């Protein structure tokens, strides 16, 4: 990835044993791919000149190998009483399961490392972490027909990842907060249908990836370089703040068409009062997006008086700007997708 | 560090050097093209130092030409008033707001007690920062040392300097501690270290050999200010380097010669400190493997406007280096609309740039 | 067994790791309830073949078969503290060690 | 005349998408059809490993 | 127009 | 009689895991619970492979572990106390009692030894682990076994780059 | 199979009365036990063992005065008038929300407590004689898009099939 | 010029090279002597095994001397 | 019954292995050993199993090769403790 070919190794083997875990026919082969995944994963969030890096590598250690250990635990529970792979009728085992791949994911109650963990980290290794390690765990919740126990976990994550991140001003855990709030949309498209979670899934990381490249490029840890932020044009900062209400949801952006497609495929499936309690949840989303937004709306600001050029990458500039006009202008495409057929 | 004598001629590269200026060095191009491929003993950061009088360019010059060396002399503030195109900015003075007009070193020198000669020395800094990394980019690829007139260490003196003399407040102190703090530390120590030691008085004689005007009808160049530059260098700066670079002190009241200090440099034996690993003394520059060389050079190379956007820090409080809104509007649309800077300084069709319409290449590690 | 999500050429060698097939006694019955797991599916197999998974359940998980025995070892006990049975023929006739 | 074309186009892909509608759910009912609601498990495996070890019995030996 | 983000503004960020 | 034993000895010694604060009382209880563990699994299986393949595991683990007790937590008090003494020592005749006065024909393991095995089983007349391990090296899992080789490696490489040799030993207060 | 495994809606609403109260006080047990759960060890720890058993108390009692004061209320004015409706449930909730002001100490907490649960019961009644459900389980279940079965990427081959379509 | 600095500071891991090298020789040889002629169907057979005369495996029998 | 007279132990084992890597320790080392301990409880469920099953125990290897690559990374983090702070104390770390 970055000042090293091994990074770039670890990549691959990342890559490698994600998509072993979630072609798994069986729960074993899922859970050596987890375990492929986490030892691709620790080298990149370990940095010996960055003191909260190596604990942030710490925390996601021991909260994926509890996670990794209760999983292989109910596996075999599950394999010694119905001894296929999966179960005719759902049990406790399967709760068990389930409550194993929300610590993974990072959803509600089992929520409290990853905010925590985001704080040690940089922009590229928590846009890693918040959108292909939730590649693993989601695709796996896919094979439980359990309820309640989802529908627990899409409530205590619309609420606490809404609510959550009023408080921090800092925008890793912000996002991070952000991030477990688009997890309840997810999950709540997981037992729908699981296309629809694809797509969802799909213009998350692609909102992710591309909000990630204004803050990696610029190096914007906190709410405040934002205002400090120096553009040579106001417009500019202005239409690149556009995808904040691009990821709160609203219409003409890209980012209202996932949150729409989940939205039409709950009332197909006669699901209407979760759905309404995550019309609650998004405005504080929408809310807590909007105090980055203040950045850019007012188009003048008393600015510090030192700076006076903005610098920026070639390739990594050049790819983030085909994606912000995506990003504002991506409802254009609405004829030309066929999936949501 | 061999001369141009014991070499027996002109230095030879030890293997061809990276156009570091028009290819991308990346993570991609760290496998066919290897750093330390090029290093040798004359390649290595050497700084010569002193005091506001000493003669500083031509000894460096005369340094850079009898070692093999790349010359980089002081940066001023043409660099950003004048840009590429030759126009220069302090003509724009009139339509400016008066927080936001044109400040730099005669400026300073006429008025000292002004406010925005706070934001001088932080601007001065970071000109210092945009030659260092230009420094670091010459020595990881080409090969070839730099030698350089003044180090962004270097800089800490003159802001505590006007700060004693009350030219800086306890605020602007704050604020360039806070940035010197966020952006000394991914900087690469220099190996040697050359400082003309002068007396107070000698420096304002020296004074009397420039001649120039707002030198001398000026206040700031008295008897409490040289002195207190002399023992900022010689009891924090000289002192906290010397614990990695070798401090090489002369005296410099006479005009000296250019050739002993050559000579005095062969004397150094710079592999005593590679026995320990753990050695103070050229620790920064010390790499066990060719992936930690290349490490480096990527960071150096690929990762200059992340050095550059590391200056990005959020201070509000003081009120000398906040620029008003409505004044910031006004200055954008008079500098950003001036010639010379309505575009990116390849496609300015203003200054006579010819081909437009079939060209897409841009600048690496160039200033928007 | 479970399904492969969005699967790949990885999941060849993931899909042979644990089966019945190899050198057991369960897994012709085994092979029947895959037959019709390819046949109906994942969702019609769970109500379709309800017949053909028990008695692989009940044939490599033994639970029929051993909850019979701790019931018929139960009783003998059970007949033992209420005085049925005496203690001198609490216990059959053992089997030959040639046997079974 | 065109408020009647446009009409009798938007009421028979009103009749459509309620067709389609009932037809979704008696598919999702009882998982019948291969396209839309089927999650298809494969007996290939399972094959492939009493094949190997239906050759690995001739292979037994010395 | 007349009313701009001052430092104020800035402090409780 | 002696897998009974094994399960007392087990629940014992898990008790006294739990309450042990010193690393080298958990090394020492984990020393003494994994020689339990191993005999255990050996009564499931045909032969006793799998059993010694686990202690050479679980012996190679904790002998990087004391030094890394001596470099990291040397200095630490033990605290013997008379109250888990004397709870292991009861639950422990109690077990003991318990598994004497016990049926050990319904507390028997279900699964198959090589003597529970049938006459007529002609796979049970081969060598002892042949076609137990033979999977690993067979045409459908010789690939499981190409990408452990692949997963040691890159484990090899990810020790390498987050231990780096050249910062120094380490220690307290490096 | 107790007085213990019983609903709240296993009969209409006005004839028992102890299941209701067993039922009520189950689900009051159940979140407050959760909540006490997560209250605990996370914020405001107690360090003890008898102040941990109190923030359980504390955590757990006042809901099951909210459980036992909405039933006990909405037995009396089932059992009061003839018809049963939804302003039963309001009233209902406005003895739950004094409840909550006998816990909290504030008036203002009661009534708005009370007029939120009041439109949760009304609109929990409109679901039991409406008929619809508020988690219902979920009628189309799409496992993947179209082609399905077309998108099987393998490069083993497949062998010979044991099953055929064709009938005997 | 490689070979030579190997030999002289390293002479056993040369000599491990060329006994490796011998040995990935000699597996070449031993499979391709194996699959050369019928190793799969080997003379003696574990078990008991008893084949029909209608079997596709019976004749593939070899009928060999000891 | 039958889930409890067989294979109810591990789960017992398993479960105070989890409420010993979870309790409040001085040291991480102390978490390895409980790390241990559970691999060692897995193994024993997991061998189970696979013993139910005739000749499928060579993927018990596998477990063990896949728990002691875990054990690595914890002790190479364990490591990486000591190139940022000077201790493995748990109330030494960063808790946000
Ligand atoms: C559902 C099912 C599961 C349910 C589980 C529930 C139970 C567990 C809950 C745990 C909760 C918890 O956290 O508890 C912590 C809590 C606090 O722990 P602590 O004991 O205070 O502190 C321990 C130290 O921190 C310890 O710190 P340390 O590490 O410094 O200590 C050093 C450690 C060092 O320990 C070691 O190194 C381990 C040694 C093990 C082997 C010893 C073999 C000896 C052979 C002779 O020493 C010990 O642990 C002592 C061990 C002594 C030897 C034990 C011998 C018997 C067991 C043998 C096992 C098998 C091995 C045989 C040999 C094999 C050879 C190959 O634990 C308890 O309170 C214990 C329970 C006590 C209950 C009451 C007991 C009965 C009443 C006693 C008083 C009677 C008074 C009578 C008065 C009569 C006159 C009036
Ligand atoms: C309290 C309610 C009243 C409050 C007063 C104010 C009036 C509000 C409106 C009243 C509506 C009518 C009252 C009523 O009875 O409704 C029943 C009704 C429940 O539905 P249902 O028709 O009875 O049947 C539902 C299922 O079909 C069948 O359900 P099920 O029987 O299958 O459910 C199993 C049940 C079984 O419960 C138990 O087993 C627990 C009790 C046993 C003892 C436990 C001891 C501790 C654990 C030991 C374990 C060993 O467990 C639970 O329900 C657990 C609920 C946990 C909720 C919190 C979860 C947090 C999880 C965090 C970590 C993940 O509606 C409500 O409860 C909704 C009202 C409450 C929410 C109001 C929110 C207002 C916001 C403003
Ligand atoms: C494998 C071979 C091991 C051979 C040595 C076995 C030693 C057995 C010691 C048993 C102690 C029992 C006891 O009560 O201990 C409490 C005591 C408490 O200390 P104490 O000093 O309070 O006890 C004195 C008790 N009175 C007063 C009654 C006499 O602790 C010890 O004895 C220290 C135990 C050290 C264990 C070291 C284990 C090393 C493991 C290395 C590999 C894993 C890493
Ligand atoms: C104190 C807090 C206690 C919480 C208990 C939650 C119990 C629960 O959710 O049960 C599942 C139940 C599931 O309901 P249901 O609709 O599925 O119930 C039908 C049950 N059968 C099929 C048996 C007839 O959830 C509810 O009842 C939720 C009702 C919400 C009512 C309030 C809505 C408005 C809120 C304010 C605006
Ligand atoms: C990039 C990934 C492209 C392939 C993803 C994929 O197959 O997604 C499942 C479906 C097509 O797969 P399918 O046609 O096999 O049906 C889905 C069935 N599963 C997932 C079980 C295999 O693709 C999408 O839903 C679109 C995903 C990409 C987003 C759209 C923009 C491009
Ligand atoms: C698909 C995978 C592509 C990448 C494959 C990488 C294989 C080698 C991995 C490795 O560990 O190489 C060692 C070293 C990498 O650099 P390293 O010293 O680990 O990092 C220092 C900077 N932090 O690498 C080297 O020193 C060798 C030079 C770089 C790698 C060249 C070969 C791989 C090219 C791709
Ligand atoms: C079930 C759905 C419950 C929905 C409740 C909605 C209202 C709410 O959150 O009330 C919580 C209440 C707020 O009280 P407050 O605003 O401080 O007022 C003080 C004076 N009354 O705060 C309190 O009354 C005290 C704390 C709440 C205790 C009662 C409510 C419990 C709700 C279920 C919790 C389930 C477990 C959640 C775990 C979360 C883990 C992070
Ligand atoms: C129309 C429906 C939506 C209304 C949303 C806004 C009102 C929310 C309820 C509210 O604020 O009620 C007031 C009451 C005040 O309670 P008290 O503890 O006295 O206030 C302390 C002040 N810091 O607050 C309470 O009693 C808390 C009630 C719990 C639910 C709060 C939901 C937000
Ligand atoms: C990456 C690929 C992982 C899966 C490799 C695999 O299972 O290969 C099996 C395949 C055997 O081919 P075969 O079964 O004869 O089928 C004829 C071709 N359709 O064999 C092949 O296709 C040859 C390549 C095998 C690669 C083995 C190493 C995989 C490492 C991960
Ligand atoms: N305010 C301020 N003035 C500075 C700073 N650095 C240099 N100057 C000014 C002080 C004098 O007017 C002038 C002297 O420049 P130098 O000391 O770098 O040497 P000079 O340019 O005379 O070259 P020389 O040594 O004669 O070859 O530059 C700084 O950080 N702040
Ligand atoms: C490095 C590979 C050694 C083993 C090679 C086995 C195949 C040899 C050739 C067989 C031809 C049929």
């Amino acid at each position: 990835m970055f000042n090293n070919s091994s990074k770039i190794l670890f990549i691959t083997i990342m890559i490698i044993g994600t998509l072993i875990t979630v072609t798994s026919n069986s729960w074993l082969g899922a859970w050596m791919g987890l375990e492929i995944n986490l030892l691709s994963f620790i080298p990149l969030l370990s940095d010996n000149n960055n003191l909260m890096s190596t604990e942030a590598s710490l925390k996601y250690f021991l909260t994926q190998v509890l996670a990794s250990t209760v999983l292989l635990f109910s596996s075999i529970l599950l394999m010694l009483k119905n001894n296929m792979n999966n179960e005719i009728n759902e049990s406790f085992t399967s709760m068990i399961i389930m409550s194993a791949l929300l610590l993974k994911s990072g959803a509600a109650p089992f929520h409290f490392w990853f905010p925590n963990m985001m704080e040690g980290l940089t922009w590229m290794n928590a846009l890693m972490l918040m959108t292909w390690q939730k590649i693993a765990p989601l695709m796996l919740i896919s094979y439980l027909n359990i309820k309640y126990l989802l529908l627990i976990s899409v409530i205590l994550s619309v609420i606490i990842g809404a609510i959550g991140g009023l408080n921090q001003t800092s925008l890793r855990k912000l996002m991070a907060f952000s991030s477990i709030n688009h997890l309840g949309w997810m999950l709540s498209s997981l037992m729908i249908s699981e296309s629809i979670w694809l797509i969802y899934f799909f213009f998350y990381s692609f909102l992710s990836f591309v909000l990630t490249f204004m803050f990696n490029i610029f190096k914007l840890f906190h709410l405040n370089q934002l205002f400090s932020w120096f553009v040579n044009s106001k417009i500019l900062k202005f239409t690149l703040f556009m995808n904040f209400l691009s990821l709160g949801g609203l219409p003409p952006f890209l980012g209202f068409l996932p949150k729409w497609l989940v939205i039409q495929q709950l009332t197909l499936c006669n699901q209407y009062f979760m759905l309404t309690l995550m019309m609650m949840s998004t405005l504080i989303t929408l809310f807590f997006y909007l105090r980055i937004c203040y950045s850019a709306f007012m188009m003048n600001y008393f600015e510090n008086n030192w700076i006076m050029k903005m610098n920026m990458n070639s390739i990594n500039y050049n790819m983030y700007m085909i994606m912000t006009f995506f990003s504002i202008f991506g409802l254009f495409l609405i004829s030309l997708f066929y999936f949501m057929f | 560090i061999s001369g141009k004598t014991m070499r027996g001629g002109p230095r030879v590269p030890k293997a061809a050097p990276y156009p570091y200026k028009t290819k991308k060095y990346s993570v991609f191009n760290a496998i066919f093209d290897k750093t330390s491929k090029r290093f040798d003993e004359n390649s290595k950061v050497i700084c010569v130092e002193g005091p506001i009088a000493a003669g500083k360019s031509k000894f460096a010059k005369e340094l850079a030409e009898e070692l093999d060396m790349e010359y980089y002399p002081a940066v001023d503030l043409d660099l950003i008033y004048i840009n590429s195109y030759g126009y220069d900015m302090r003509k724009l003075d009139p339509q400016l707001p008066p927080s936001c007009r044109s400040y730099d070193v005669r400026n300073f020198c006429l008025d000292p007690s002004h406010d925005l000669a706070a934001q001088f020395q932080i601007r001065m800094y970071m000109l210092r920062y945009s030659q260092y990394i230009d420094a670091l980019q010459h020595v990881l690829s080409t090969g070839q040392g730099v030698v350089l007139e003044r180090s962004p260490y270097s800089d800490f003196v003159f802001m505590e300097a006007m700060f004693r003399q009350g030219y800086l407040s306890r605020g602007a102190r704050s604020v360039y501690n806070e940035l010197r703090q966020n952006t000394i530390g991914e900087l690469l120590k220099p190996h040697l270290v050359i400082y003309l030691d002068l007396p107070v008085d000698a420096v304002k004689k020296q004074i009397k050999a420039r001649n120039v005007d707002y030198e001398v009808q000026s206040k700031v160049f008295s008897d409490a200010y040289l002195s207190d530059l002399e023992q900022l260098y010689k009891q924090q700066y000289l002192k906290d380097i010397s614990t990695h670079a070798e401090l090489l002190i002369y005296d410099w009241t006479a005009g000296g010669e250019t050739e002993v200090v050559v000579e005095d440099i062969e004397r150094i034996d710079f592999n005593q400190f590679e026995a320990d690993i753990h050695n103070k003394k050229m620790l920064d520059w010390r790499f066990p493997l060719e992936a930690e060389w290349c490490e480096a050079r990527i960071k150096y190379c690929h990762e200059k406007p992340d050095l550059m956007n590391y200056f990005n820090v959020p201070r509000f409080d003081v009120p000398e280096l906040v620029r008003s809104a409505d004044d910031g509007k006004v200055w954008r649309d008079v500098w950003f609309n001036a010639p010379g800077m309505k575009y990116r300084p390849g496609y300015n069709a203003d200054m006579g740039d010819e081909g437009l319409l079939t060209k897409t290449k841009i600048g690496i590690n160039q200033g928007i | 067994s479970l399904t492969p999500f969005l699967r790949l050429p990885l999941t060849d060698l993931t899909g042979c790791l644990i089966n019945h097939q190899t050198y057991d006694k369960c897994g012709k019955f085994e092979m029947k309830m895959m037959e019709c797991f390819e046949a109906y599916g994942l969702e019609r197999g769970k109500r379709e073949c309800a017949d053909l998974i028990s008695d692989f359940q009940e044939c490599v998980g033994m639970q029929k078969q051993l909850m019979r025995f701790h019931a018929m070892r139960n009783e003998r006990y059970k007949q033992w503290l209420k005085g049925e049975r005496k203690g001198q023929e609490f216990f059959a006739d053992p089997p030959r060690v040639d046997a079974y | 005349e065109k408020s009647l074309h446009y009409l009798y186009e938007e009421n028979e892909k009103a009749q459509i998408r309620l067709l389609e509608d009932e037809v979704r759910r008696k598919m999702s009912e009882r998982n019948d059809y291969q396209a839309y609601y089927y999650r298809p498990s494969v007996a290939k495996y399972h094959r492939i490993s009493k094949e190997a070890a239906d050759e690995l019995e001739a292979l037994r030996g010395d | 127009a007349k009313w701009y983000p001052d430092p104020e503004f800035m402090k409780q960020f | 009689m002696i897998q009974l034993m094994l399960y007392s000895l087990i629940i014992t010694t898990s008790i006294i895991f739990l309450n042990m604060i010193h690393p080298l009382a958990l090394g020492l209880t984990l020393l003494i619970q994994t020689i339990f563990v191993c005999l255990l699994t050996g009564l499931m299986t045909k032969s006793f492979w799998y059993s010694y393949i686990l202690f050479l595991i679980f012996l190679g683990g904790m002998l990087v572990l004391f030094i890394y007790v001596t470099s990291l937590a040397s200095n630490e008090m033990f605290n013997l106390s008379m109250k888990l003494t004397l709870f292991s020592s009861l639950i422990l005749i109690f077990m003991l009692i318990l598994s004497f006065i016990m049926d050990k024909t319904s507390s028997s393991l279900f699964l198959m030894n090589n003597d529970m095995q049938s006459i007529i089983n002609m796979n049970s007349y081969f060598m002892e682990n042949s076609l137990s391990l033979n999977k690993l090296y067979n045409f459908p899992t010789n690939f499981i076994t190409i990408l452990l080789m692949n997963y040691l490696l890159i484990t090899l490489i990810v020790i390498v780059k987050i231990t780096k040799l050249f910062k120094g030993p380490i220690r307290m207060m490096s | 199979m107790s007085l213990l495994r019983s609903k709240y809606y296993d009969h209409p609403d006005g004839e028992d009365a102890f299941g209701k109260i067993v039922a009520t006080n189950k689900y009051a047990v159940s979140a407050g036990v959760a909540w006490s759960m997560f209250d605990v060890l996370t914020l405001s720890k107690p360090q003890g063992y008898l102040p941990t058993l109190g923030r359980f108390a504390y955590n757990t009692g006042p809901l099951m005065g909210m459980a036992t004061a909405f039933t006990l209320t909405t037995l009396v004015a089932t059992n009061a008038r003839g018809k049963d409706d939804k302003i039963n449930y309001l009233i209902g909730g406005f003895a739950a929300g004094g409840v909550f002001g006998a816990w909290k100490h504030n008036h203002v907490a009661g009534l708005c407590a009370g007029l939120f649960l009041g439109i949760a019961g009304v609109i929990k009644k409109m679901s039991i004689e409406q008929g619809w459900e508020f988690f219902p389980n979920t009628p189309i279940k799409q496992y993947g898009g179209l082609n399905i079965a077309g998108n099987d990427w393998t490069i083993m081959a497949d062998p010979p099939k044991n099953w055929t379509t064709e009938k005997p | 010029s490689l070979l030579k600095r190997a030999w002289n500071e390293i002479p056993d891991i040369v000599g491990g090279s060329a006994l490796a090298l011998a040995g990935i020789v000699m597996a070449t040889i031993g499979v391709a002597n194996y699959y050369a002629k019928d190793g799969d169907n080997r003379r003696y057979k574990l078990g008991y095994v008893v084949y029909r005369h209608d079997d596709p495996r019976a004749l593939k029998v070899r009928n060999d001397e000891d | 019954m039958i889930m409890i007279l067989y294979w109810s132990l591990p789960m017992i084992l398993f479960i105070l292995g989890l409420f010993c890597f979870v309790s409040n320790r001085k040291h991480l080392l102390s978490m390895l050993l409980s790390l241990e301990f559970i691999v060692l409880m897995l193994f024993f469920m997991l061998f189970i199993y696979l013993n139910m099953l005739n000749y499928e125990s060579y993927f018990s290897m596998m477990f063990l090769t896949f728990s002691v690559c875990e054990g690595a990374l914890g002790l190479s983090i364990l490591v990486s403790m000591i190139r940022t702070h000077g201790n493995d104390y748990f109330q030494s770390f960063s808790i946000m």
